[PDB]
């Protein structure tokens, strides 16, 4: 209708923290936990792949996301975002500032796969891959949640993405480590991350950004959005403490990686959730999320036997699902959340959330195995051996990180 | 009497070359990171309009004390554990030690190891 | 009353600048200034207290600061911000923002403090300290002079937290910094920062999160904002060319490190006065602060024959002490000020700054006293001397910062 | 008239962000991207004129810049911003909040300009050039573009500073650079960049904080900030993808300080361009700037046979000029632009737009030569060569930056 | 009659290593950062689900070429100066130098240092 | 027959040293990053309160294995290469190998350089 130009102010700052996350949270993150031979692989590949993805969002990908359509995607009616008046108000505010905010989620997803294929992917496959799976799993599951279609229609529940964003990107990413196979070295050579303060100041910029992606996804600052901050903060810090006092417990240590990775687990767990508990809510999910996370990079690691160098799957997609299935939960009035909707048992809600967690899975894991076989039939998914020993940097890139 | 063999290899033959040595009674040494030039190159690196076409290699430096009848023995477990076939493998150097003290006890040669 | 949706969307970007200035700003600044063996322990340390902050604020922290009580502590009505409406109204925002803005100055002002403690720290001391000092310390300071205790009812003037913060952390790191004793190897060992450009980051993280903790306090998007903002500029810059100035002049050379120290203590000179002074005042409180600084690590540290490695109190004692005292000077409207209270003189408003100055040094003092003595009789205050030498990382952590 | 709260807020943290661009951001940057021995010099040489600006601006500059007076300079009617009441209103915002705002631009600006002088000038030649060169070059083309003067009066389109900041300082380093002459080495020696991933965490912010300079040039939180925002995204997206593909396809390979450069060339182009042009348009500026950028540091640098490290003439300048000219095309109504002012065709706008690069050259470009002699004839521009091979840290500055 | 002096130490014991040295007329030297392996080992780290039982120490190898008139006194010199008692301390190597030039001057042997 | 040489330059002196190398048929080299102390020494640091009056300068060491043919003229290139005249320009050390092996082919000496 008319645009409030404080959600106009809150939105606009929201979309900046939240591209923060990417550009250059999870960069720094993920740059940090692998060896100094490969850190500017991971920071081109994250850099390169957020600017493929603004352009294809801008090209098609909003309009089809967000666009009038069916149950599984929109319309070409926003084809760069032609038809979209200036003035054009979504919510209560400019629809432009929708396009950057929504956009900027989808960067942060695809930011997150890469993770997974750290130190031995080819740069163009990783390219040719994005364009497939933002335009295939990425759009049609943001549609399908956000977009007014299917999962939306069924009622489920995700605040900010534990669907759309973490199992998404979590299943893309196993699948890609699966189809790719085993760093050499993998269980006979040491792989320590190469500089743990990177790490941590990733993860703090990530921590940052999140209120960014929680709290804008009111839409508004509202009581929803303040809610949602708070329930961040608060899952945060129970995840740092749930991870920390196991990781003591059962291994003798608290350590800053087990601190930086509860803090993400934690993160995680309560973005399906933020905007509908409370924060007796947020406090267990928390807890919950960061033993679900450590368990999820020890024992559940070793069972898949696969080689995701930066655990993305550990911790976004094993916090992801207990998020998603705790937000069917902890939404009860009785337990201070801010309630089902009409007719909703909390029987039901959580059939629902596990019948969207479900199609997720299926559908980004089908649609990551086709773009990475397309990119295997293309350019080829793996670098040489003898390239993966010299590091990827000078091979694919040119330049060595640290020059002295 | 007392040898120092010095070994510059590719620096993921480390772990290989250490528990080779440790399989023959030798688990003390030191390792100093170090740069190569030989027949074995570094890519040419560009930064925006900077162009290098002459780079090092990384390599890791081995230092370990021996007594000479450990010698041929080590030459031949370093040489297979090193080993890889492709260019820029590395060598191995031996010189003679005159002393080897260990700082703690006053040890000499072979009780100083 | 009614939310203003501009004051919330404000007050939610300033919580995250905050926040970020815990994480990471000060776990950066502090890492950045110790030796590599032990930055890790800085950035754990300031990572899992913070953690524990935020859950002991939202449990009861909050409720006990900011409710209505006595003149020393507030209730526990607010147990879990159980009684709080989501809608409820605190000022012009939501009361969970408020909530959340308030806890993140717990963080820093913790976060704080454990630049006193590097290096040989028991790791476990540190968090049952904290646990001490937030509830006994933090607490009843934040309700004495923000929560309508002791010294707002004697009009006392700290917009920002010269006392609440500065001063209450810095006389916490202070008699830790005796009672654990010098690093081994003190007088005789050099102690070189090991990572001057991750300080200079930790600086200017701090420094940015700075315009959320000094205009934020104004509550909302008013005037007193926009001054406070202003008089951060000036005073940091000013302090900055203090320090640096101080420098060239007494030592022969312009550093990094003093650059980045001058930025400090101009923040903390300024913080109990921003949204009381002119610009003029801004300007003079400044230099001031930043000679006081530059005195405070230099000659004053040699005077107290103490080991605080970071300089918690050389800059964030000796620095909230100055802007204290000249809030009551540079508050008058004949100085550029908003002007002193009805009934207020000069003379009248220094010996209330003079009086609180001297409540909030005895105050956290005895506190912290008691919680590290705690931290001694249970698990014991400092490490084992060899663990020391090692460094706590590999030690309380097992990890190491940077791997080849 | 009135300020709005929601205008004053976006407003607040828009500063924010764009002092987050010179601090941190462009500090890192350029750090990065010279040597280990010098990296603290290029910290300590944004800091400290971060800070002389901040002060100069307060003093006298902004009533100067955006005072009334003739076609070059305002007045000097807020000196110390007398004579501006605390509630006095600037567009729709207090007027303390516009000082803050563009005294973050003139500090960016003047950040810079010390990429040109790495590695040999004298610290305190920067600092006596930077008060000749705010006080008679950035002042008075501020004035004239955005106060009201010359340059304005004929309509000039340049919403965010193509002008006033990107070529005025690329122009007064590319002078400084010619003035104090290459390094010693600088044929025969290699100079990489100490550490990429320093250069990528500077990129990153300079990136985050461009929105705040980009949206919160439009000085309300309206659709014309919403339009800037977006415009930002795409051409910067765009400029990454437009260099990475130039050097990929010229060179062989797409590199991390590719993508990085690429991402300033756009949001360089897109800086004159952002709140007047669509989205497409912004996405033809992206891959001009970027593929403008690349030739700009590849092919144009060997024309110049100029030592300027950091390439800020051809990214700055280039690019800059590239975005001013585009603007007089594409905010044309006709190619998705807000339209041509009344009475103003295409043709006639791109002359204006060419005058404006000129005379901004040329004023800088003398102004920054009497500014370099000043400090030449007063200490000396350029380091002895025996400081410059031991580094200007420890000569300079008495530090090192990295301590084992 | 050249001798170059090696000695490998805990980093904390350089500067009284060098206090030592210089103590004797001996202010001219070269160190390097190195990894020791041997009967002291590195605890054990942990990062995520890896574990790294195997772990290098931090030591200070310290070169200097003295003359053979000086070599008892400093072996004693820096033996105490480095000593701790604790597993560790680390060794001195001694090897004979056949030639020392000074690049600067052309100074041979004792007049090159 | 076998030397190793050891040079200790300004690190801005090695690619000139190197090209010198390269000029007479010796192109294969280790390097590895130093600190040094001696005549020239490093400027004080200040870090606060803190106040560091001796600091070592950084420096490079190249060991190159040559033949005994070789060696004087080695000395002679890498002298003029190396040479600035300022105090610091360096050391060259000559040491005898006994052994001289390519892990790869197991050449000895002069073919395994
Ligand atoms: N003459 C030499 N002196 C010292 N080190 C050498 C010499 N030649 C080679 N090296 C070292 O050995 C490494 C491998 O040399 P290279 O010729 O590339 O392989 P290979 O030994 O297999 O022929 C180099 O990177 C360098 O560190
Ligand atoms: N045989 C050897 N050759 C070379 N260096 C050695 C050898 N043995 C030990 N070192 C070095 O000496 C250091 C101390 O050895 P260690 O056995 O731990 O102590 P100690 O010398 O007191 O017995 C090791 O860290 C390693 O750097
Ligand atoms: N006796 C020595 N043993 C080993 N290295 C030395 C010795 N004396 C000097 N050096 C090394 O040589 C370098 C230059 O020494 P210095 O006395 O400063 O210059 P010069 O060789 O020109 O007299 C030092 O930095 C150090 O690394
Ligand atoms: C998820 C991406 C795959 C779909 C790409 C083709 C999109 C064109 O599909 C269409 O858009 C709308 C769908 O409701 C409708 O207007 C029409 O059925 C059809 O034109
Ligand atoms: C600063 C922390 C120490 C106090 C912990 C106990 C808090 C309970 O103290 C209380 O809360 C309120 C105080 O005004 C009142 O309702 C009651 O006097 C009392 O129940
Ligand atoms: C939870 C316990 C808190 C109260 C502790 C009181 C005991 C004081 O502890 C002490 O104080 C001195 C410090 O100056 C030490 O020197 C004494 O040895 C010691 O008795
Ligand atoms: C760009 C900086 C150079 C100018 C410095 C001197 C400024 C004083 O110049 C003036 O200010 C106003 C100009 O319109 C007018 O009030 C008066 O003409 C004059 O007092
Ligand atoms: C504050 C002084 C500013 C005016 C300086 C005018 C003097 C010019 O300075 C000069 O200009 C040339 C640069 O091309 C040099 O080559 C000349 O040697 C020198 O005379
Ligand atoms: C929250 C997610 C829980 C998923 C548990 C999956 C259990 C995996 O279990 C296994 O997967 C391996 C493939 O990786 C197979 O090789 C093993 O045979 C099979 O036991
Ligand atoms: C994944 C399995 C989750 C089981 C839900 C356990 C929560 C307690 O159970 C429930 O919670 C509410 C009482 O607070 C009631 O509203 C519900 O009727 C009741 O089912
Ligand atoms: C959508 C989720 C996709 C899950 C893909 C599971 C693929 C399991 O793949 C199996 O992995 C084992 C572990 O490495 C291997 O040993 C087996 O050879 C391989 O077939
Ligand atoms: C958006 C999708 C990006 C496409 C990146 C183009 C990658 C081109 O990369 C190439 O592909 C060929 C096929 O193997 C190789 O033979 C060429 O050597 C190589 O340049
Ligand atoms: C702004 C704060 C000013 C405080 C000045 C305190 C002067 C300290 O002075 C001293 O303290 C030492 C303990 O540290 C004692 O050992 C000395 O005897 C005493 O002179
Ligand atoms: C710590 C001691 C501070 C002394 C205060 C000195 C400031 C000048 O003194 C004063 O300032 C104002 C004039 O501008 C007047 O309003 C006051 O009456 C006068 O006391
Ligand atoms: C609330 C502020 C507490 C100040 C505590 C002052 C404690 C002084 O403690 C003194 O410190 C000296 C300096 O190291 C020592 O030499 C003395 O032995 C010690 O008693
Ligand atoms: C919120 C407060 C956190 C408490 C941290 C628990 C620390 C437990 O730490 C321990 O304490 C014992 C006492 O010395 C030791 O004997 C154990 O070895 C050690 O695990
Ligand atoms: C967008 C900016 C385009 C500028 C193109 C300038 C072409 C420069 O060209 C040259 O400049 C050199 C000085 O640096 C001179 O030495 C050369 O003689 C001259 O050909
Ligand atoms: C630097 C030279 C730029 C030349 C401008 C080319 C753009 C196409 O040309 C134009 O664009 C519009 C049609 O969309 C019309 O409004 C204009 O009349 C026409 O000149
Ligand atoms: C406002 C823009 C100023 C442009 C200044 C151009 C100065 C050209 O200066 C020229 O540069 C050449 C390249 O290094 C040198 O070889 C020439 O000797 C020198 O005169
Ligand atoms: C805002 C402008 C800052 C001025 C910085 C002052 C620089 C003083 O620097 C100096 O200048 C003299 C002239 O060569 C030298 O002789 C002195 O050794 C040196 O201290
Ligand atoms: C819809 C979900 C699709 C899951 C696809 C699983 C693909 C992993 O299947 C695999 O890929 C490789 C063969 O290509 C084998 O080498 C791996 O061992 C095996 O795990
Ligand atoms: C209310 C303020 C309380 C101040 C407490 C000061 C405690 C410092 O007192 C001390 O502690 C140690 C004994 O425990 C001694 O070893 C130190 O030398 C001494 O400074
Ligand atoms: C208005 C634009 C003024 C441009 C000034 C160009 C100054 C560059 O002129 C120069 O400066 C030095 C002499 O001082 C010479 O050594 C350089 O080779 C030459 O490029």
């Amino acid at each position: 209708a008319v645009a409030d130009k404080a959600d106009n102010a809150f939105m606009m700052i929201c979309t900046a923290l939240v591209l923060f996350m990417t550009i250059p949270g999870i960069a720094l993150f993920y740059g940090g936990l692998i060896r100094g031979k490969n850190v500017l692989s991971m920071l081109t590949q994250v850099t390169v792949t957020f600017a493929l993805v603004c352009i294809l969002w801008v090209v098609y990908g909003y309009s089809l996301a967000f666009g009038e359509g069916n149950n599984f995607f929109g319309n070409i009616n926003w084809l760069m975002l032609k038809n979209i008046e200036l003035t054009a108000v979504m919510g209560s505010i400019y629809q432009y500032i929708h396009v950057a905010f929504q956009g900027s989620f989808a960067c942060i997803t695809v930011g997150l796969i890469v993770g997974a294929l750290a130190e031995r992917i080819r740069f163009s496959a990783v390219l040719i891959f994005v364009v497939v799976w933002l335009t295939l799993s990425y759009i049609p599951i943001a549609h399908m949640v956000w977009g007014g279609g299917l999962l939306a229609s069924h009622g489920a529940l995700d605040f900010a993405g534990g669907t759309v964003v973490h199992i998404n990107a979590a299943i893309a990413g196993l699948v890609g480590a699966y189809l790719i196979g085993k760093r050499v070295g993998f269980g006979k050579e040491a792989f320590k991350p190469h500089n743990l303060p990177m790490v941590f100041t990733g993860t703090a910029i990530l921590y940052i950004g999140w209120f960014g992606f929680n709290a804008g996804s009111a839409g508004t600052a509202n009581e929803i959005a303040a809610l949602a901050f708070v329930n961040t903060v608060v899952a945060t810090a129970a995840a740092i403490l749930g991870w920390i006092f196991g990781e003591w417990a059962l291994r003798g240590k608290p350590s800053l990686l087990g601190a930086c990775s509860g803090a993400i687990a934690g993160l995680v767990g309560v973005t399906p959730a933020c905007g509908y508990i409370g924060v007796g809510g947020a406090l267990i999910i928390g807890v919950v999320a960061g033993l679900a996370g450590l368990w999820g990079v020890t024992m559940l690691k070793r069972l898949l036997r696969v080689d995701d160098p930066c655990d993305v799957f550990g911790v976004h997609g094993v916090c992801g699902i207990v998020g998603c299935i705790m937000t069917g939960i902890f939404a009860a009035s009785s337990l201070g959340g801010v309630g089902f909707a009409e007719g909703v048992t909390m029987g039901h809600q959580l059939l629902v959330q596990l019948e969207s967690i479900a199609i997720t899975i299926v559908w980004s894991g089908v649609v990551a195995f086709i773009g990475y076989k397309l990119a295997d039939l293309t350019v080829g998914l793996r670098v040489p051996e003898e390239q993966e020993r010299e590091g990827l940097d000078v091979n694919s890139h040119g330049e060595n990180a640290y020059n002295a | 009497s007392m040898k120092l063999v010095t070994v510059i290899i590719k620096p993921f033959k480390l772990e290989d070359v250490r528990e080779a040595l440790s399989s023959i009674g030798i688990q003390g040494l030191t390792v100093t990171e170090v740069k190569g030039f030989g027949r074995q190159k570094g890519h040419a690196e560009l930064y925006r309009g900077a162009e290098f076409s002459v780079n090092f290699l990384p390599k890791v430096k081995i230092d370990v004390a021996i007594a000479d009848d450990q010698l041929d023995e080590v030459i031949d477990i370093v040489s297979k554990a090193a080993y890889t076939g492709k260019i820029g493998d590395g060598k191995i150097f031996v010189a003679e030690l005159q002393r080897v003290i260990r700082i703690r006890t006053g040890e000499a040669d072979e009780a100083a190891l």
